[PDB]
């Protein structure tokens, strides 16, 4: 299907990109922190010298704060010389590739608050309209809100 | 059942001079062959529709069964019967965001 031709390319070029240097960083991450910290703190993106890591819990993010001089300097000494920063938040149980699945082609805000041309649109209608459309136009164009100016 | 509506339309048309038009499915067995165009015989198999019919058409999207189809947005209007005129085919535009056919 021309939709699963068009996803396996494209998650292929991510990985070639940038996905493989966060697993590498992940894989890193498990050798540098510490007995506890391990399964709690992963690298969540990648982008241009810095990092975002992401903390189970504000403790937890306290925690890797402590030693994230000593992560920088290591990752540097394997390779991610361009690595200057680290950006550290905190996330539950939210999904990292799931998020980014169900929220991937543009970003869906809805924003439909009616404007005031509609409601001048509407009363210009229920000039033209018989009795019966006339109301529920008018009364289409009541429920127009917008107070500018 | 179906055989009698058909020929209950078909006396309408005539009746009242007036083009009827009426939608049918076609057979289920057409999927599994999946291989061809829509024929006359999907249709026989559901009332034998076809011998009250003045024009049979028949919509094929190939686009529906091949996603990776060259004929994307083209549906083919396949005419299986027709008094009046020749039998062949006609590419139509499918506009599915517009509920559409164009020429």
């Amino acid at each position: 299907t021309a939709t699963d031709e068009l996803i396996q390319a494209s998650k292929l070029k991510q990985i070639q990109e940038h996905a493989k240097a966060i697993l590498l960083i992940n894989r890193q991450l498990q050798d540098i922190l510490p007995k506890g910290l391990k399964t709690q703190v992963r690298a969540a993106n990648v982008r241009g010298g810095n990092l975002v890591l992401e903390a189970a819990s504000a403790a937890l993010k306290m925690k890797v704060d402590y030693e994230r001089l000593h992560i920088l300097t290591q990752l540097r000494q394997n390779g991610f010389g361009h690595l200057i920063s680290i950006e550290v938040r905190v996330n539950p149980e939210l999904y990292r590739q799931s998020k980014i699945t169900s929220e991937d082609a543009r970003a869906a805000n809805p924003r439909p608050p009616l404007s005031e041309h509609a409601a001048h649109v509407l009363l210009a209608i229920a000039d033209q309209a018989s009795d019966k459309v006339k109301k529920r136009l008018q009364s289409l164009a009541r429920l127009a809100k917008a107070n500018q100016k | 059942e179906i055989a009698e509506i058909s020929r209950s339309l078909k006396a309408l048309a005539k009746e009242l001079n007036v083009p009827v038009v009426a939608l049918s499915q076609l057979n289920r067995s057409l999927e599994q062959r999946a291989d061809k165009r829509p024929v006359n015989s999907d249709l026989r198999e559901s009332g034998s529709i076809e011998q009250d019919a003045d024009l049979i058409m028949f919509i094929y999207r190939d686009e529906v069964y091949h996603p990776d189809s060259p004929l994307k947005g083209t549906a083919e209007i396949i005419i299986g019967k027709q008094r009046n005129g020749p039998i062949g085919s006609v590419r139509l535009t499918f506009q599915g965001h517009y509920s559409r056919f164009d020429n």
